[PDB]
RNA sequence: CGCGGGAUGGAGCAGGAGCUCGUCGGGCUCAUAACCCGAAGGCGGUGGUUCAAAUCCGCCUCCCGCAACCA
RNA sequence: AGUUCGGAUUGUAGUCUGCAACUCGACUACAUGAAGCUGGAAUCGCUAGUAAUCGUAGAUCAGCAUGCUACGGUGAAUACGU
RNA sequence: CUGGGGCGGUCGCCUCCUAAAAGGUAACGGAGGCGCUCAAAGGUUCCCUCAGAAUGGUUCAUUCAUAGAGUGUAAAGGCAUAAGGGAGCUUGACUGCGAGACCUACAAGUCGAGCAGGGUCGAAAGACGGACUUAGUGAUCCGGUGGUUCCGCAUG
RNA sequence: UUAUUGGAGGUAGAGCACUGUUUGGACGAUUCAGACAAACUCCGAAUGCCAAUAAUU
RNA sequence: CUGGUGACUAUAGCAAGGAGGUCACACCUGUUCCCAUGCCGAACACAGAAGUUAAGCUCCUUAGCGUCGAUGGUAGUCGAACUUAUGUUCCGCUAGAGUAGAACGUUGCCAGG
């Protein structure tokens, strides 16, 4: 992926410079990205949009199906990340204040149609979960990704 | 994975999608908003407006 | 006058231990009627359906810790 | 009158009145307590009692805590009733004190007005009591 | 809800199974492989 | 953060669980594995006496060398198989050590069967 | 004193919330009533069982039925 | 097709009268684009150049008419009977 | 039965407290439940770990969290060996028994290693004679139904 | 029966770690202090009980 | 000294600071083959070796939370005498709480150095 490429490139040289890092492991990285549609018209929106199955999240009447989600990592995860930095993203900038308080960030999108690829326009969000240890690592890696902040 | 999801080509850039044009890689990829310049000067305020509308410098 | 919702009760099961600790016994003899597992099977002890601690050989009854907080009971032969 | 907002069980057996003190035995939170020497129940109405006698006589002005409370509830049988037939109903709210237990502790005031403020409230006790300061040393 | 079921299979009258079953989870009439004594050997025995 | 897992624990206390009703006596010792990133050792141990009395592994010299896993698996199978044979070990209880019955394990213990040890 | 039953729009009745009258607005009438057309508006309470309570558990505040004796 | 029906409401920019359009004028341009898809109980007008419908003019009047008064164009249906 | 009798309530089984740290232990003492359910909620192999809170997001994610959840059902005793959750295969919710024990006035009730016959799951050791355990039941006589190398009144 | 030794169990007491009850503080429910319980227990005796091999009976 | 696998009531844990990595243990690289995801090569599984001690892991130091824990005294109590007092006395046993203190594991077997 482009995004692959560009975190494999100096990205990381550039976190490691902005916060003294001793050994390139430290370097924070996205672990994945989950992706929930809090339903078989939302489930087959969800996986044309992403590209797998999703799975079905039941209640915990109690046991009934409600939502769906999809998570991705890897390529996957970095071609979709990408895809929402580019074509996605400006058809919807972003809250840059809803973090964790640990290095994980949160976005909610309200329309599906900001995708590519509906009768009742329902909701979804996403959650980009990465191994960075602290809010600010977290936010500078991700701007420095190209984050729409 | 389980056993469609293609690399699409969405400027021009490389991509996967399931929404499905020759590339310096030599081969071929199924392929309006680029987002805003200035666009619209902002509002000019009461009292140039007020100025300019009469004339009073 | 009034009267009592309450007044009653269920047989007493005899639970508990059957054999001492240092005794000797016959293989199946139950050593300890219990409802759970307050003590554990050990060496050579069996654990029946209703919890039961019974001896698969003859020998000692030894009921000994296990753990912190638990306890089994084994038997182990005379020779 | 002090009583718990619930009980898991409302008809409990009556608590047992031989021995001393478990606790409480000191003064914790005042400067000057009411110190038990005898045993008895001590019911809610009598607590009220006493705590009216001692903050009418301090004036609202000093501070008063009181170290007991009725936990235990009691059953009553109803007038001209046989032997039998279960359990009664409750009839109020009981704390048990024992020798060395402190029923009230008052501060704010000086040692002469808090003495006259716990005799004040011991006279309204079906036990007797003694005035105790903070041990020291 | 709950009936009493005998199972029995083709080639025995032997009939010595009896079980129990929810006539209204289970409306077929329930099959299952029982050792037969007479046979010495697994069968099909299935409910009357 | 993302914690990790801790491979080596989750599969200790998978052991251990297994350990529960799996143990090796004296006419019958435990065959127990362990397998690292690179490296595959067995041993067979007597739980009854707390004793080992034959090991293989992946490291040893005899039976180290640059090779498939799971062939380094089969050969130290063979060479754990051979040395109990060479003690008087005929029938074990197969301890996989927590990992599941399948790749290298199951070459182990296939290795061993087909050696001699009967299990 | 013992046993049991009841608390439903504002009123009388049905009962895990509907009929009639009452209110509001409009109409008919010289006007009122009657009549006609629309609108709103409710599980006695206190704690619990329960995914969920008018509904079920116990009690509380009143009313109602039988009985409250052999001396 | 709540739409190329509807133009209420609101924003902006103007024109004219008037000493002066904030309360509180009329009109214009651009934008916006509400309720409304023939209306319950009930109730009104009209017998012929009438009803219906379409425009026009005047008084008052600096400016302000969906009102009033007046004018023509198109132009019906029905009345068995008390 | 009954702190006289009547009226009221109760009558069998399960769990807890009273019950005095083995077991047992009464009252018209204090609290509740049962007269079922499940074709998997049984067996086996494999995998898995909960409630709650905070922090962000128009259920999803992170960290603390030994259980503060769940365990068909009342309570108690147990259970993160999981006995709790999921998945594949399956029917041991077998047949003949049974050393030896518990309980017990009797009749009953309870546990049970092992042996044989045939199976199921598992690579294998092995586990499995229903369900985390303890209620969900009713003698004999008589009658109905199926089987039967048994009897069957001179013989068939 | 006693001596010694081993064991099962949760009472007395105590305690607040669970459930429930309760009194004062402080802080932005948490924490601090102090109390209550047959059907509360992080704890836990004396006894009594079950057994094993010497003295007496 | 490291590693595997056992035994022992956490004196063994948890937390906070440092040192380490050649072989090893790891994080890691990939998804072509066995295998695997109510979705995901995250985990499971298989191939490996660019890289890094950053983490897990090992060694050193902290009594901070947890854990262990006396002696002395107290409560309670078997027995005995007095006694009817919400009791007293004698004798034996002897808590719980709290205090001193202990503790940042010990140790069997096998393999490597
Ligand atoms: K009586
Ligand atoms: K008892
Ligand atoms: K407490
Ligand atoms: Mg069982
Ligand atoms: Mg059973
Ligand atoms: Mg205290
Ligand atoms: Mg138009
Ligand atoms: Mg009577
Ligand atoms: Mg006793
Ligand atoms: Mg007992
Ligand atoms: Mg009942
Ligand atoms: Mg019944
Ligand atoms: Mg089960
Ligand atoms: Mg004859
Ligand atoms: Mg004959
Ligand atoms: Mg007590
Ligand atoms: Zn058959």
């Amino acid at each position: 992926n482009r995004l692959k490429e560009k975190f494999n490139t100096e990205v990381t040289e550039n976190l490691m410079k902005k916060f003294n890092y001793s050994s390139v492991m430290e370097v924070p990285k996205i672990d994945k990205i989950v992706v929930n549609m809090g339903l078989d018209n939302a489930v087959e929106e969800l996986e044309l949009i992403t590209g797998q199955k999703p799975l079905v999240t039941k209640a915990k009447r109690e046991g009934m199906p409600i939502g769906a989600k999809v998570t991705l990592r890897g390529e996957r995860m970095y071609e979709f990340l990408d895809k929402l930095i580019s074509v996605s993203l400006p058809r919807v900038g972003v809250s840059k204040k809803a973090f964790d308080g640990r290095g994980n960030y949160t976005l909610g999108v309200k329309e599906q149609l900001i995708f590519p690829e509906v009768s009742k326009v329902r909701g979804m969000d996403i959650v980009i979960v990465t191994t960075a240890n602290t809010d600010e690592e977290a936010r500078e890696l991700l701007a420095n990704f190209g984050m729409p902040f | 994975m389980k056993q469609e999801y293609h690399q699409v080509i969405f400027f021009k850039f490389l991509s996967g999608s399931t929404k499905t044009m020759e590339w310096e890689d030599g081969k071929e990829y199924p392929v309006d908003i680029s987002h805003p310049r200035q666009k619209f000067a902002a509002a000019d305020g009461r009292v140039e407006r007020f100025n300019k509308k009469f004339g009073l410098k | 006058v009034s009267s009592t919702k309450n007044g009653r009760d269920s047989e007493s099961k005899r639970l508990g231990a059957k054999r001492a600790d240092g005794q000797f016994v016959t293989g199946g003899s139950i050593l300890y009627r219990q409802r759970g597992t307050k003590i554990y099977p050990g060496e050579n002890v069996g654990r029946g359906g209703d919890d039961t601690l019974f001896a698969k050989i003859d020998g000692v009854v030894k009921f000994e810790r296990k753990g912190r907080d638990k306890k089994q009971v084994s038997v182990y032969a005379v020779a | 009158m002090l009583l718990p907002k619930r009980v898991k069980y409302r008809r409990q057996h009556r608590p047992k009145t031989t021995g001393r003190s478990k606790g409480g035995n000191y003064v914790t939170f005042g400067e000057f307590g009411l110190q038990a020497t005898t045993t008895s129940w001590i019911t809610s109405r009598q607590i009220e009692s006493a705590r009216i006698a001692m903050t009418r006589y301090m004036k609202r002005g000093g501070k008063v805590w009181i170290k007991i409370f009725p936990h235990t509830p009691y059953t009553k049988k109803p007038l001209e009733v046989r032997m039998g037939a279960g359990k009664g109903a409750v009839e109020g709210w009981i704390a048990v004190v024992k020798p060395g237990r402190i029923l009230f502790e008052v501060a704010g005031v000086s040692e002469e007005v808090a003495r006259e403020a716990l005799r004040l409230a011991s006279h309204k006790l079906p036990v007797k009591t003694k005035f105790v300061k903070r041990e020291e040393l | 809800v709950r009936v009493n079921v005998t199972l029995a299979c083709t080639e025995c009258g032997d009939r010595n199974y009896i079980t129990t079953k929810n006539k209204r989870n289970n409306p077929e009439r329930i099959e299952m492989k029982k050792y037969c004594p007479r046979l010495n050997k697994y069968t099909l025995h299935r409910e009357t | 953060m993302i914690s990790k897992i801790d491979k080596n624990k989750v599969r200790l206390k998978r052991h251990a669980r297994v350990r529960t009703n799996l143990s090796g006596t004296a006419e019958k010792p435990r065959l127990n594995v362990y397998r690292s990133n690179k490296h595959i050792y067995a041993q067979i141990i007597d739980d009854n006496k707390g004793v080992t009395l034959a090991q293989a592994s992946s490291k040893d010299s005899d039976i180290a060398t640059t090779a498939t896993k799971v062939e380094l698996a089969t050969k130290v199978g063979e060479a754990i198989a051979k040395k109990a044979a060479d003690k008087g070990i005929k029938e074990i209880v197969f301890d996989r050590g927590g990992y599941l019955y399948h790749g290298r394990v199951k070459a182990l213990a296939e290795a061993a069967r087909e050696s001699g040890l009967e299990f």
